[PDB]
């Protein structure tokens, strides 16, 4: 009977509307290996047409029209649910097929306001307390959660339901170990970092759910639990076990070998190929533990998943648009990749610096065109006005904390790529300069930050103005006389005057000429920090500066010669360099029985040798002496040379103009032109092939 | 040289142990120059006697890393960042990095 | 008690000498998680208990006061720890080289002594196990199976539940395999072989499903006595469906930590993650070849020792080609780099396939990597050539044991490339691979590759000269019929085991060739055509005799005579041919531009006309009399109108040195090939475009 | 544009009954007296055979696809299955090798 095919499917589905999403690949036990779901729709087989004809009754709304009103409704519900889930038909009749990602989940977007809203509201029944004590979960308050994942345990058995009850089983079992791992971290190891002892939970907190704990296993609650759940619900039966993430893990291995594979052949896929599996399985499984509320920021191997999908995308998407074609290929050949909204969110939480930073090696996201870029700016205007809001206030969650910066780091990264608004980029700046924490990002970090937020915003008068403010308070605290900032990068204080002069080259600030002419000698260390702002003042002020200070020191003098004060050289400077290269080789000499390599950090001696180069410093006595240091084989003595002194990093290290003077020179150039060939040959790197098709021929 | 060395943690206030460890990554990346040298260390046991919300403050101290292998390396000023990552397996690895002042500029020393 | 300390190990490990190689990752299991043995020894604590045991070791005085038990207890726990590798404490670590030696019979293909054991007496249970794991190993598959059955029945009253637990195993697997088998045998089967072969009755498989149903390997470790749940808890992890997936997920975290530190260029110290997937894959490779467990059944062990093998070439390539900078060259100065031995050869042999070896030498270099043991590689390649030669030579063959050996043998004729060999072992590797391996697997082009490739290093002495003309001799005589034609998958035919034989042999003629040629009539068609492919080959008289029969009056005799050296300058009439090739082709084309029939052949006559143009043999004004749409010949006779390309990015790789060198001495195409060049070179990585760029153009 | 979706048609040659027919999933081909040095590699998908068929040799292969007729034609082929029992299981993929006589050396021909 035509009216007897929804019986079946109903009969065997029915427990499944139950949850808020499956996944397609996980339909297979439901229907206990009849046919096969492909990631993308179609359906395929492998003793009566099953599936068949419940698809035929929905191309025909003639066929369906004589079910009964309870017939009517099971076909309603089961179109609902496939519409919601993405079944779509047979693959012997699919046609074109395009999946987009949509997951409704309000932890993903990050609206930490409304989610307190939230939380402040009054209950309503059960699944809104387990939203409840997911949304605690994700905003640092974990005490509560428990005590909400622990109720929900203990009131779902008289609620009669039993998903809730094994889901918040796992929930509490992995927040437990997330509070667990959390008490270890911050005793041994946040005493160094974040230079004190934090202890959130109380001892009475932990005493109690070490020994609620105890014995329970992950595994074999499937086991111990009603046959008839058993039955109904085996496609949750994966989720009960320790080795978790395993198949996804080992899927993706066999699906990189094939792509990298492909890469290396050069073949031509049709139709579904690896990659779009890959991409449609990782948006399937971010999809169904997100909206089903389950506590997985507690792994780091979701975190691993996700970064290897999104960076084997990456490098596939570099493939298809670095290659060759043929004619052959061309008959066959005759789809790019281009990041959206929910991709940068994936990349933003998901990767660490040092993820992204390889990424941009062995790839070129420049080339990847970003679309749906007003959500973007709202993701990030929302970070920042998050990470301000918390930050400029007497409060912070510190285990939030944890959880949270890694993410806001990522984001201002990546945020790189995306074009914003004025309103927007100020809000963004000003949230990085001002209330960003000292422990994360130092002043070289910040700096590298907010210049790579500049490749195409341009600068604005306000983020000047904002620059301006952090340089003002930056002076007001080198008033007292023990502070000294470090970098991580080598790049200072005196670096956002260069890159406020680089956009606004006529500039003078208003405010650093009354902390300049409210001066005196005994105000030191303030002085010496106005050195370093120099051409940001009124020439009255400047002149006023540079009457209390000299250039008596060899630092001063590099200064000068860096702000531009100081164009052409004078007397007298000459003498502080060779008394600095004398007393080198005074402690040198002495050392040689020591035996103290001291490869020391200072560049002085190469730029030393830089400037000999470029005859502005020319004399007899520089060669007097020559340290021990291998680079003045370059500007001292190009015939003694050696094995290499530090050239093959220097030809990247250097600018145009050196490499340009090096290209004219008379019998290093064969040494160079060797060593260039040999690295572009057993190698693979842009910089050294550039080089050698530009300064070099 | 020998492939395995040790490292040794000490505060940059009383020249106090903090702990030692077994180094196992290392990586190294008018003129200038930017470059920063990341070190990656294995279990580590704190030291006995040193062991006895979030302000954005700068209110730390400073350390010192010694690399004994005699060849010895010295980094006066080092900053640890460590990272908080909760693992599915329940059942310590220590990163830090090479930090400079503004006038005594030295990254790393090298003593044969 | 320091007598006491043993009392607890043996207490936890006595059933571990039950076996022939336990894991040092797997033993674990055996101390309940109280230490950690780490994969090259060493213990970390996790009362000292394994500290008091090593401390006995190095003091000969302590352990003097024990007992005759406690004695022969220390030197069984000694002797088992010197069988593993389990060597001492972290903390007293020192100096550490590791080395694998498999002793398995199936490991090192010594059929002849497999069988040989095979046929001797029966002695125990032991010994039937191993009888049927090489009865397995040689695909005689019945007779397997029936001794793994027979070995289960008598287990129980043999009293030894590991032999009965991993016969259970084995025997399920053995019936995957036969399962899989028929399946592929009776579809797809019919195509490949050209036959429906069907070895296993409808008896046997009618019998073994009946058996083998409702037989989970899951639970088989739990339906057991709990004093064996309790005591081998280590072989717990065999009885999973989803076996070898762990081993899976740390590979694949090990290769991203490896290739994570190959983009940054780190400096990893002491035990690098390489060293842990090496010595990981030996292990396991120990832990199943040992315990002659059947996973020959198994792609996934094959993929996970590809996997492993690749990783450590390519980071082996990177700390060879790596750019190094003071400190690499201070603490790295020696390079004690990576190289290949018999087991890693043996290891590539069987568990890669021919695309996965190619992938390889795309992406390394292993001409670079300098192989040892090169006396075992010899007498494993003479042994598979033997084996070959021995099954092929008579009227019989396994045909089960051949697909499971015939990858094998072409995968180590394949790599016997970088290995030196031999004059004798060349000489029968030659022979076995000429006259006896299979037409199906290997044509003529790709027997012709694969015995050039083996010249790279052995160069040809005289006997594989001979053999090669036996070789010669023996297609003239199948080339009598009049309905023969042999066909290459790589373009390489007959003609060019003359061409081989002459870059080593310029003056050489064959005693055989002759009596055939000379033996020959104008009716003796479709052996002349044959015969004018090897015409350098044979005597003046000969040569004179054979083109006395046939003339040049077609295209592909006028491209031979070319090609074999018989024309040196051309002739009248020959352009008269080009003319009537060219004319009829685009006499065909503005018909077809109706109909629309785009025709790209793979025939190249008309590209190496035009290079025939370029060195002004062929210089006429009605070759331009006409365009056969190609663009191909754009080059040869209009290098300025030119076209966004006709084959040129893949024919400055395919074209020679001459032909380059020329290319760069022109007046307008210059430039564009350079800005081609320059974007193939930036937006990609392939050393032949660099070649280009630095030698011909610059 | 293409489909990317083409059907294969595997038949006999001298004779010319179909054999079976798949979907094709991958194609990678690689490359005076000149001379050709080029393989073509077609690996298809889930197929069956022929119900008449099933109750040396020479085999042609046709790939038929549209571009909104576009025709490919293989006149010797090869197949080149290997037998890889694996864990689990219970349609695979056959793979094609495309052949090249020595009177007329054609491998490949398109159809537009």
């Amino acid at each position: 009977k035509d009216d007897e095919v929804i019986d079946y499917i109903y009969g065997k589905i029915s427990p499944l509307f139950a949850l808020q999403y499956i996944r397609k690949i996980d339909l297979k036990h439901v229907f206990e290996y009849d046919y096969h779901f492909e990631v993308n729709g179609t359906v395929v087989r492998h003793g009566f047409g099953y599936m068949e004809r419940f698809f035929e009754l929905k191309e025909s709304c003639d066929e369906r029209s004589k079910l009964s009103k309870k017939q009517y409704e099971r076909f309603n519900a089961l179109f609902n649910f496939f519409e919601k889930n993405g079944v779509i038909c047979m693959a012997k009749d699919a046609g074109t097929l395009n999946t987009s990602i949509e997951i409704n989940s309000l932890a993903y977007h990050g609206k930490y306001d409304v989610m307190k809203k939230f939380i402040e509201e009054q209950s309503v029944s059960i699944e809104d307390d387990y939203k409840k004590a997911f949304f605690l979960a994700c905003l640092g308050r974990w005490e509560e959660s428990y005590d909400l994942y622990s109720n929900i345990i203990l009131n779902s058995i008289d609620e009669s339901n039993g998903c809730v009850y094994y889901l918040s089983q796992i929930n509490r079992y992995r927040i437990y170990q997330s509070i667990t791992q959390a008490v270890t971290q911050f005793n041994g190891l946040g005493l160094l970092t974040f230079g004190r002892h934090y202890k959130p939970f109380t001892d009475e907190f932990l005493a109690r759910i070490e020994r609620e704990m105890t014995n329970f296993n992950i595994d074999d609650l499937f086991n111990g639990m009603p046959f008839e759940f058993q039955k109904k619900y085996k496609i949750l039966e994966f989720l009960s076990d320790n080795q978790f993430l395993y198949d996804d893990t080992v899927k993706l291995f066999e699906l990189t070998n094939k792509v990298r594979s492909e890469m290396s052949e050069g073949s031509y896929s049709f139709g579904m190929s690896s990659d779009i599996v890959v991409l449609l399985r990782l948006y399937d499984n971010l999809r169904f533990l997100y909206e089903n509320c389950l506590w997985s920021v507690s792994f780091h191997e979701f975190h691993q998943y996700i970064r290897n999908s999104m960076s084997l995308l990456i490098e596939k998407a570099e493939y298809e648009r670095t290659r060759d074609i043929d004619e052959l290929g061309f008959s066959f050949f005759g789809s790019g990749f281009f990041m959206e909204y929910y991709d940068f969110v994936n990349i933003s939480r998901h990767f660490k610096i040092d993820d992204i930073k390889n990424l941009e090696r062995s790839c070129s996201i420049d080339k990847i065109r970003f679309g749906e870029q007003e959500k973007i700016e709202e993701y990030l205007v929302g970070i920042a006005e998050e990470i301000t809001k918390q930050f400029s206030a007497n409060g912070m969650n510190v285990v939030f904390y944890t959880q949270f910066i890694s993410e806001a780091k990522a984001a201002l990264y990546f945020a790189k790529y995306v074009k914003l608004s004025e309103e927007g980029l100020g809000k963004i700046v000003k949230a990085l300069l001002f209330y960003f924490p000292e422990r994360d990002l130092d002043i070289g970090k910040r700096y590298v930050w907010l210049e790579r937020l500049t490749k195409c915003n341009e600068l604005p008068k306000s983020i000047i103005s904002i620059i301006d403010d952090f340089l003002v308070l930056q002076a007001e605290k080198h008033i007292d006389q023990n502070y000294s900032e470090v970098s991580s990068n080598g790049l200072y204080s005196r670096d956002y005057g260069a890159l406020i002069k680089h956009f606004e080259k006529n500039f003078i600030s208003k405010r650093l000429s009354e902390i300049t002419l409210c001066l005196t000698q005994d105000k030191q260390k303030q002085i010496d920090f106005l050195f370093k702002l120099l051409p940001l003042l009124s020439t009255n002020a400047k002149s006023h500066l540079l009457s209390f200070k000299s250039v008596e020191n060899i630092n001063d003098l590099m200064n000068g010669i860096r702000i531009g004060l100081i164009d052409e050289f004078t007397p007298e400077h000459e003498e502080l360099i060779i008394e600095y290269l004398e007393t080198r080789k005074v402690n040198y000499i002495v050392e040689k029985e020591k035996g103290i390599q001291t490869f020391s950090s200072n560049d002085y001696m190469s730029t030393f040798g830089i400037w000999y180069f470029l005859e502005e410093i020319n004399n007899s006595k520089m060669e007097e002496f020559i340290g021990m240091d291998d680079q003045y084989d370059f500007f001292v003595d190009p015939e003694n040379f050696d094995y290499k002194k530090f050239i093959p990093s220097w030809l990247k290290n250097y600018n145009d103009k050196l490499l340009g003077k090096i290209a004219g020179n008379k019998h290093m150039k064969h040494h160079v032109i060797e060593v260039l060939k040999e690295r572009v040959k057993n190698s693979n790197d842009k910089r050294y092939l550039e080089i050698l098709m530009n300064y070099f021929i | 040289i020998q492939d395995t060395a040790d490292v040794y943690f000490k505060r940059k206030s009383d020249g106090k142990l903090v702990f030692t460890a077994e180094a196992q990554t290392a990586s190294f990346s008018i003129l200038k120059s930017e470059k920063e040298i990341n070190l990656t260390v294995k279990n580590a046991f704190f030291d006995l006697e040193w062991l006895a919300a979030i302000k954005a403050s700068k209110f730390s101290e400073r350390y010192e890393v010694e690399y004994r292998t005699d060849i010895y390396i010295q980094f006066p000023n080092v900053s640890p960042s460590g990272e908080f990552e909760m693992s599915l397996e329940n059942g310590p690895e220590i990163k830090f990095e090479a930090l400079a002042d503004t006038d005594t500029d030295e990254m790393a020393v090298v003593i044969e």
